[PDB]
């Protein structure tokens, strides 16, 4: 009998995790749910291209909480577009609940399985995604006699599904016991990072804009006093360390402030003389 | 008298059509005013 490799991913793409990130946040508190289109590239692969979000109903998160006809004609109203991706799986949001999946969600995903055999059941937590770490999980399932004969849940081949742990939180919902995480990754190609890197991308003019002149003189002030303070700590600390054989430090703050000096002044100088030079009447 | 019949046609439609969209609110109303109050 095959065994599903410990080696699969879900290669989410960019766009995707934007929008399942969004609708997650914007259901908040409530629980959302849409299906996910892509492609069963391999054995070893989910490519998810894109997911749509679907109508909040009063049951919450269920299998009837997908309703046939609104899923139908957006099937078909994508594929139309250009877009004729079969359905690979479905997302859900705990909010703050962390990554897992109750029983309800357990009935969904075999409901899912039941139309084919890969279908993940991707969950993302849309308060706990924090800026910079992402609270997004993939589990697929358990089969029931698979666990109980005494055989292991995935066949493992090399060390790319153990390259993450397992949290606490999702062990003991189930975790391993009735569904395995399965590796996330991104796919995010040249483009896409280029268009998402005009997000903070500031301009070609804050370069040349120089900073207000007296806001820069409070500033400098204002570091220099603290300068003046920090001096008098650094040589209040100087004269303890010769009374002192080998047994926060002043010394590394007067760093830091003489850090953020030198870089203000040394640009504001450099970007007044540029403008002096190219932004000339001639 | 033939621009008042077709503004008459006109609004039967909307009348006709609304009325649908109506139930389609009353429906979103009930599916949050469920029931655990």
């Amino acid at each position: 009998a095959p065994a599903v490799d410990t080696a699969e991913q879900v290669y989410i793409s960019s766009l995707a995790l934007l929008k399942m990130l969004k609708h997650g946040r914007a259901g908040v508190p409530m629980e959302v749910m849409g299906l996910m289109l892509g492609e069963f590239v391999d054995d070893y692969t989910v490519r998810v291209i894109d997911v749509f979000a679907m109508p909040q109903s009063g049951t919450g998160v269920s299998v009837e909480a997908v309703d046939p006809v609104f899923q139908a004609k957006m099937l078909d109203m994508l594929k139309q577009t250009g877009r004729p991706e079969m359905v690979v799986g479905w997302y859900h949001s705990h909010p703050g609940f962390g990554c897992w999946l109750s029983g309800v969600d357990i009935n969904t995903q075999q409901s899912f399985e039941a139309l084919s055999e890969r279908a993940v059941a991707v969950v993302v937590d849309p308060i706990q995604s924090v800026k910079g770490k992402v609270v997004i999980d993939a589990f697929r399932l358990i089969n029931a006699n698979m666990m109980v004969l005494g055989h292991e849940p995935r066949q493992t081949t090399s060390n790319l599904g153990h390259l993450n742990k397992p949290s606490i939180q999702a062990l003991i919902h189930g975790l391993n016991r009735h569904y395995y995480s399965i590796t996330i990754n991104y796919r995010k190609n040249e483009l896409e990072q280029k268009m998402l890197l005009n997000l903070h991308k500031k301009s070609w003019m804050e370069g040349l804009t120089l900073q207000d002149y007296s806001e820069h003189c409070k500033h400098n002030e204002s570091v220099v006093k603290e300068m003046l303070e920090l001096a008098k700590n650094y040589n209040k600390a100087v004269e303890e360390e010769d009374k002192m054989t080998p047994e926060q430090d002043p010394k590394r703050h007067l760093e830091e402030h003489v850090d953020v000096l030198m870089t203000s002044n040394i640009v504001q100088c450099l970007a007044a003389m540029l403008d002096t030079v190219v932004f000339k009447l001639i | 008298i033939k621009i008042m019949k077709s503004e008459v046609l006109r609004v039967t439609h909307e009348l006709q059509a609304m009325k649908d969209k109506i139930k389609e609110n009353s429906e979103k109303i009930k599916v949050n005013k469920t029931l655990p109050y």
